[PDB]
Formats: structure tokens, sequence, C-alpha cells
RNA sequence: UUUUGUAUAAUGGGUCAGCGACUUAUAUUCUGUAGCAAGGUUAACCGAAUAGGGGAGCCGAAGGGAAACCGAGUCUUAACU
RNA sequence: CUUUAAUGUUUGAUGUUCUAACGUUGACCCGUAAUCCGGGUUGCGGACAGUGUCUGGUGGGUAGUUUGACUGGGGCGGUCUCCUCCUAAAGAGUAACGGAGGAGCACGAAGGUUGGCUAAUCCUGGUCGGACAUCAGGAGGUUAGUGCAAUGGCAUAAGCCAGCUUGACUGCGAGCGUGACGGCGCGAGCAGGUGCGAAAGCAGGUCAUAGUGAUCCGGUGGUUCUGAAUGGAAGGGCCAUC
């Protein structure tokens, strides 16, 4: 049987040119008024997954 | 807590608004300031809204 | 509250409503005393004490609006 | 027992010491008050943190009529 | 939609490049409707692209060999 | 065997002989080795059939962006030194 | 067009009457040599009762489960996130049901500039007035003050007093600090507009450190980015926000 991908993860990480994964920053969904504009704008661009958590992601998306 | 969120709608007709907290009890008067509107790229007057 | 009739008929219904609300208030007060005594009682061994009962008592601590201005005799300082 | 709570450590202190070559913008000291005042070629943030304003060498000095410690960056 | 390498234009047909003549040489999928020619390979022959969306960089390379890009 | 730690008065075993526990499809990643090499390889199936056909298809040679889209660049942005 | 006053007239409700649906665990006859069942006459009810679908109430009668952790054994008691000091051994970090205190905010000015000013306490004199109110001059030297705990700061004031004000701006960001990660913090400088000042300049909130909550699901504005034959639309996506 082919490995079933974790469908939740395929909605949050996208592969890149070299082999790293790109994800979206958290803390940008709701009650933001207390957050400084500097903090809001620094979370807008998409980030890349760190070193420690890379192992747990390749497990979830074998085919991606 | 007695300060409740308000939004400062713009006055250039575009859809753009800031948000802040205002004491609706001791300041019943509405706010209006001069803020930047990045749609028309000008310093226009921002009036108080819902 | 919509009432169909005249002022004289509606005034009695208004008074009845106030009397019933005061009676229900007193009943709720007495219930709160009775449950507070049980909350403050002991434990009697290694037994329950009823977390569900505690939650019910905590829920029973609600609030109601006293009639905003049942204003009474004003003040006039003679000179 | 009533007490028994505490706050996370804020990790303040001197991050770069004397004679250390820094790059522009690097933090020199994380501060609560102003124990170290801003000399030439350094800044002062809202958190009273002293950040480098030009790459060089860190130099602690005691200039001033009240003997208050100053940090300034030599240009190298 | 599918990419097209520049080098792939040498395996197509007697000169014309088109959606049907691209997929008749197993360069693109059968159900690929749109395509775009990319500066990735090298060409020498005078290929005439029938209808496609060759880029700005690759257009200056097709005509260099002697091609023609019409619609 | 389990433990910080056992001659331990902690566990197991009366003794011999026979049996008794990391395996098997499929899929994916890495390593070694072998074949070809900007190419590599077939599946079902056909077949006097471990040959030979079958290139449907899969991976790779191009990336960026949520997407249209652009393209060795792209996204952000009114625009980037 | 206005009030109503009538007779027709459709519908709705509340009733009374009837017989033909339906009930009969009333009587008689037949199948039949059968207190079952069926059929036929005859009464008694009768559009009720009863059953089917939908629906509100009740329902431990029955069934499926839940009922946290730390803990000088468990239970009872206390506690669970954030800030300040000490323990903490002169970098950073460092435990216990160790020793002491706070937070779940506030402010369209208590924010930004430009001007100006500098406290607590004590003494002498003086109308009501004293131990202490306001005035005068001497010692004084921060024992003062900070919007709210404590520590570190503050005279160039970060404390006090006024003018004009909205930078409590939009897009970015060299480079660093701290985290296992999620994340959090500091930031010169660049571009577009802006306030204060004669300018040099300062301003991307408040002397700093607490004043908080991921994801999912959904709500409200903007944007043809997408739109399942095509044109639209619904629904998604992106930005702002709840
Ligand atoms: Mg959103
Ligand atoms: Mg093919
Ligand atoms: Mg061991
Ligand atoms: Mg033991
Ligand atoms: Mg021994
Ligand atoms: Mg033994
Ligand atoms: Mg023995
Ligand atoms: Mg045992
Ligand atoms: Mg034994
Ligand atoms: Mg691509
Ligand atoms: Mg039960
Ligand atoms: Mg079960
Ligand atoms: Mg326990
Ligand atoms: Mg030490
Ligand atoms: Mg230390
Ligand atoms: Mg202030
Ligand atoms: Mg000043
Ligand atoms: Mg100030
Ligand atoms: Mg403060
Ligand atoms: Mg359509
Ligand atoms: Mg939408």
């Amino acid at each position: 049987p082919k490995i079933k991908t974790v469908r939740g993860a395929a909605k949050r990480f996208k592969k890149t040119g070299k082999g790293g994964f790109k994800h979206k920053h958290a803390n940008l969904r709701h009650i933001l008024t207390k957050k400084a504009t500097k903090r809001k704008r620094h979370l807008r661009p998409k980030a890349m997954v760190s070193k420690g958590d890379l192992g747990l992601v390749i497990a979830c998306l074998p085919y991606a | 807590g007695i300060r409740e969120k308000i939004k400062l709608v713009s006055s250039a007709g575009t859809g753009h608004f800031y948000t802040t907290t205002k004491n609706k009890r001791t300041k019943p008067e509405k706010l209006e300031l001069k803020k930047f509107d990045p749609v028309v790229r000008q310093h226009v007057i921002y009036k108080e809204a819902k | 509250i919509p009432w169909e009739g005249n002022y004289s008929s509606w005034l009695e219904q208004k008074d009845q409503r106030l009397a019933q609300e005061a009676s229900q208030e007193a009943a709720r007060r007495k219930s709160i005393e009775k449950e507070l005594e049980w909350v403050r009682q002991g434990t009697k061994g290694r037994q329950s004490k009823g977390k569900a009962r505690l939650a019910r008592f905590e829920e029973l601590n609600s609030t109601e609006y006293q009639k905003r201005n049942e204003t009474n005799e004003l003040f006039i300082p003679p000179g | 027992t009533r007490n028994g709570r505490d706050s996370e450590a804020k990790r303040l202190g001197v991050k770069r010491f004397g004679g250390e070559s820094v790059l522009a913008g690097s933090i020199i000291v994380r501060q609560r008050g102003t124990k170290f005042h801003a000399g030439a070629n350094v800044g002062c943030g809202r958190d009273h943190t002293l950040f480098a304003k030009a790459d060089g060498k860190v130099k602690f000095e005691v200039k001033g009529p009240k003997n208050r410690k100053f940090i300034s960056i030599e240009a190298e | 939609t599918a990419e097209i390498r520049l080098s792939d234009l040498a395996k197509v047909e007697g000169g014309v490049v088109d959606l049907n003549t691209l997929k008749a040489a197993n360069i693109i999928g059968i159900q690929i409707e749109f395509a775009k020619v990319i500066l990735a390979g090298e060409v020498t022959t005078p290929v005439t692209v029938r209808g496609l969306r060759v880029t700005k960089g690759a257009r200056a390379a097709i005509e260099a060999a002697g091609g023609k890009i019409e619609e």
C-alpha cells in the first residue's frame, strides 16, 4: 500500500527549490489590535521551516 | 476593562480604516485625526466609525 | 411588554409583576443561603463532595437589575 | 503556603566586551536602567539597549563629571 | 499548463511547433491545453512556433537561429 | 532479570531430549554495487512465452507566487540602493 | 377619497345534528359435527376513537461514556499563565508544598516637538490661622516625584508648567539578543507623505521590565486573483478586522 499522506500537513507546507519547506506565520488570524504595526508586518511574508522540526515534516509528506 | 475597540474609517471614500480603543464613557465626543491613507497615498482626515 | 387595555387595568398587572419578581428574588436568595451552607460543610471521610453540585452552585450566582430609578423623596434645604 | 511564584529570567548583561570587533547594529548591552550611557558611535533603544552604530572596537570609558560609565566604538 | 525547454524543439516534426505536434512527440501531456516555451536548452534549426507563449528571453534566442514566432 | 545498588533472606529454573521469539507482502528515503547516461525505465497485456514487442505512464533536465501570471528569474511594493 | 349601515359572498374558528368511512373483547345466522377466523343481517358508537409521517414535553425504565495533574504514600487543604526582588556561588542560566510582593489595565492625552521651571523637611516673621493651608527669606540638597508591585534608572531631567499639534504614519530593513520549536525583542538606514522648530534636528506611542490565548470554524469591509461547457453568479483565495 502506498503511504497515505497527512492531508493536514499538505495544506500548510509547500516544497521549495532545494529541499526546504515554506510555511505561513502564526499569530495573524484574530484579535490583533494590541499588536504593534511593526509586529504585524514582520509576520506577513512566508517563512521557512527550522532545523529541528524538519524531521517531523518529511515524515508527514513522503510524496511531496 | 472599560475601553472598547473602535475603528477610524477614512474620509477619501476608499475602504481603509485603523483600529484603536476608546473610552466611550468619559469621552462621548467622536474622534477625528490626520492619518496616512496608503490607497490614495496622502495624509487625509480619519473620522470615527463603528 | 405589550398590554391591551387601558391604564387602570395595566397598572394592576404592573404591580402584580413587581410583586412576583420580588417573591422570586427572595426565593432565590433563600436557595443561595441553603446551598452555601452545604458548600461550606465538611467532607465526611474519603467521599465525593460533588464537583457537579459545586458547578451548579457556581452557576446559580447570577445577577439581576434592580429598577434603575425608583426615585424617592427629593431634598429641599430651607434657609 | 502562600508564596512560591517567580518570573522568567530576562537574560540581561554585557553581550560584547572590551576589545571585541562588532558589526553595525549588534547589541552591546541589554539594560534595565542606564547603567551604561551611550557614547559616540553607539545608540540607545527604547528598552535602553545599547546597539552599535558602526563596526569597530568596543571601548568602555568613565568620562563625565558624575563618573558615569560610557560605551563608545573606536573606528577601525 | 506545461513548460517547454528550448532543446525540445529539435524532436517535434518537419519544423512547425504546435500543441498537437508537441504532444505527438511525448513532450507534453495529452490533456495539456496551454504551453509556454522557456529559455532552457539550445536550438540551431529554424523552427516556426505556430501558437504558443514563448517568453521574452527565449524569443530573442529562437529568431537567432532563424526562427519565426507568429500566432 | 530488574536495578542507584544484589552472595543476597528480591524474581525464574527438579534434570535431560525434542520444539520455542525481529518474519512476509507493497510503498517511500538514504547507503553500497551494477547498467546506461540529459536522459533512465517500463506496467497491464501479446508472445512455441526468463527472449522479443508494448514508452500508456513515472522520475529528471526551472524556479518564483495564494493565484492569474512571469520566466534564470520571480514575489513583495507606488518603487526598491 | 371618510366614517360606517346592511344583503349577498368566499375563507377561518367555535358548536349542535346526521350516516355512508371506521370501531364493536353486543345479539342472531352460515362455513361447521368449532366459545378461533371469515362472511351475512341487526343494534350501539361515529367522523370521535385508532394507526402512519413530522413535531414540542417528559423520560436513570434502558444504553454509551466522562469524573485532570502536582503531592516528602493517597485523600482533604493549596496550586497551574505573566512581572519584580532573594535563594543563585562578582558573565548567562539554575530546583523545592523555599522567603517576600504584584498583573488580567489606563491615556486622544498621561503621546510628538518647541519654549520655560526644579523638589521633601526644618527655622524665623505675619489677619482670622492653630503642630500642619496662603505669603516673605534662610538652612537645606533629592530624604521629592513618576498613572498603578519591586528592582534598575532619571538634573541634558525620564519630574513640573504652556503653545501648536497627530510619527499612537504606510512599505521595507543592514545586523544582532533569546528560545527545542511555535515564537518574542532591539534596530541604524532607504522610499512616499507629515507634525514641531529660526535652524542643527526630533518623532514608526507612554523612564523600562506585567496588563495575556496557537490552530480550526464562522462574521464584516476592500480586491473580477480564481469562477467545473461559455458569459455571470455562489463559493474559495489575498489584505484589514471581529
Ligand atoms: Mg483573516
Ligand atoms: Mg507520454
Ligand atoms: Mg541501569
Ligand atoms: Mg529498590
Ligand atoms: Mg557483592
Ligand atoms: Mg535466590
Ligand atoms: Mg539461603
Ligand atoms: Mg516481583
Ligand atoms: Mg523457583
Ligand atoms: Mg514551475
Ligand atoms: Mg448508567
Ligand atoms: Mg467503547
Ligand atoms: Mg496523582
Ligand atoms: Mg556564577
Ligand atoms: Mg548571575
Ligand atoms: Mg508620561
Ligand atoms: Mg525641553
Ligand atoms: Mg515626556
Ligand atoms: Mg511605567
Ligand atoms: Mg462557469
Ligand atoms: Mg471573498
